[PDB]
C-alpha cells in the first residue's frame, strides 16, 4: 500500500518468489506431495512446503536476493531442476524489468502476480513429465558482473554463495514455454520455462 | 566468462533427507 | 582449475603478474574469473594452490599504491573464505 523506498517492490517480489518457489517444487513433484498443505495468496489457492529445513534454504535464498532487488540489479532469477545426475532438466526463469510513491497501485500488481501463480498451478499441461530423483537449485542472472553485487548477497552467514559453472546452467537444446508477460510501471516481469529436448 | 552467474554453495535438503520425517 | 585460459601454475603467475602491473582500474569481471578460479580451488582438493596463488596475490595487490588493488584483495579473500569456512570449517592462515 504505503511508505518505504524501492524495498516495496522488493518485498513484493520476495514474497510473490517465496510462493512462486514453493508452488513449482509442488507441480513438478520435486519433493512428495506429503509435506504440503493448501494455502491462500493472491486470492488464489497455492501450495506450501511446512518442512521446516526446505523452508529455512528457500528464506535464506530469498533474503540474500532482497538487497540486489532494491537496487534493480537481477536480470532474472531462475529456479533450475537438475535431474539425479546433476544435469539441468527445466528451468522456471522471471525475467524482470527496471522502469512517485506507490498508494493502492501495489494492490494492482498483487493482481497481476495472481496470473503468474496460476500458470504455475496449471502447467503440467504445456511441460513434458519430468523424470524422477530430480532436485533444485536457484540461479541470480545480475545485469552486469560486479563485486557490490557478490557483497550484497554474501550477508547471510553458513549460506555462501558462489559463481555458477557451465554445468549449472548449459542445457542442451532447450525449448522456450512462455507462462506470463507483464507490464505495469513499477513491474515487468515475464516467467517463461526453458525445457530439455528430452528427460 | 559468465561472472554474472550466481548460486547458493549449498544445496537445498533432497528427496531422500525428506523421505525421513 | 582454470583462470581465463590458464590451467598450469607457472602460467596462473604470468597472467596475475601481467594483469596486477600493468591495468590501473581493474576490470570487475576478471575480479570475479579470479574469485571463481580460487573457489574452483577449494572443490578440485588443491589447497596449496590455493595458499600459493592468495600469497603471490596478495604481494602485488598490498604493495600497489593504487587503493583498488588492496580493496581487489580484500574482496578476493574475504569470498575466499566465506568458501572455505562452510566447506572445511576453517579460514586460510594468511601470515
Ligand atoms: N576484457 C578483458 C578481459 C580479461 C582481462 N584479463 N586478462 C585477459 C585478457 C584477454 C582475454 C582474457 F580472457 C583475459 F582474461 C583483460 N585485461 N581484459
Amino acid at each position: 500500500t504505503q511508505l518505504n523506498f524501492g524495498q516495496v517492490v522488493a518485498d513484493v517480489l520476495c514474497e510473490f518468489l517465496e510462493v512462486a518457489v514453493h508452488l513449482i517444487l509442488y507441480v513438478r513433484e520435486v519433493y512428495p506431495v506429503g509435506i504440503f498443505q493448501k494455502r491462500k495468496k493472491y486470492n488464489v489457492p497455492v501450495q506450501m512446503s511446512c518442512h521446516p529445513e526446505l523452508n529455512q534454504y528457500i528464506q535464506d535464498t530469498l533474503h540474500c536476493v532482497k538487497p540486489l532487488l532494491e537496487k534493480n540489479d537481477v536480470e532474472k532469477v531462475v529456479v533450475v531442476i537438475l535431474d539425479k545426475e546433476h544435469r539441468p532438466v527445466e528451468k522456471f526463469v522471471f525475467e524482470i524489468t527496471q522502469p512517485i510513491s506507490s498508494d493502492s497501485l501495489l494492490s494492482h500488481v498483487e493482481q497481476l502476480l495472481a496470473a503468474f501463480i496460476l500458470k504455475i498451478s496449471v502447467c503440467d499441461a504445456v511441460l513434458d513429465h519430468n523424470p524422477p530423483g530430480c532436485t533444485f537449485t536457484v540461479l541470480v542472472h545480475t545485469r552486469e558482473a560486479a563485486t557490490r553485487n557478490m557483497e550484497k548477497i554474501q550477508v547471510i552467514k553458513d549460506f555462501p554463495w558462489i559463481l555458477a559453472d557451465e554445468q549449472d546452467v548449459h542445457m542442451h537444446d532447450p525449448r522456450l514455454i512462455p507462462l506470463k508477460t507483464m507490464t505495469s510501471d513499477i513491474l515487468k516481469m515475464q516467467l517463461y520455462v526453458e525445457e530439455r529436448a528430452h528427460k | 566468462r559468465t561472472a554474472n552467474i550466481l548460486k547458493p554453495l549449498m544445496s537445498p535438503p533432497s528427496r531422500e533427507e525428506i523421505m525421513a520425517t | 582449475g582454470n583462470l581465463a585460459g590458464a590451467v598450469e601454475f607457472n602460467d596462473v603467475k604470468t597472467l596475475l603478474r601481467e594483469w596486477i602491473t600493468t591495468i590501473s582500474d581493474p576490470m570487475e569481471e576478471d575480479i570475479l574469473q579470479v574469485v571463481k578460479y580460487c573457489t574452483d580451488l577449494i572443490e578440485e582438493k588443491d589447497l596449496e594452490k590455493l595458499d600459493l596463488v592468495i600469497k603471490y596475490m596478495k604481494r602485488l595487490m598490498q604493495q600497489s599504491v593504487e587503493s583498488v588493488w588492496n580493496m581487489a584483495f580484500d574482496f578476493i579473500l574475504d569470498n575466499v573464505q566465506v568458501v572455505l569456512q562452510q566447506t572445511y570449517g576453517s579460514t586460510l592462515k594468511v601470515t
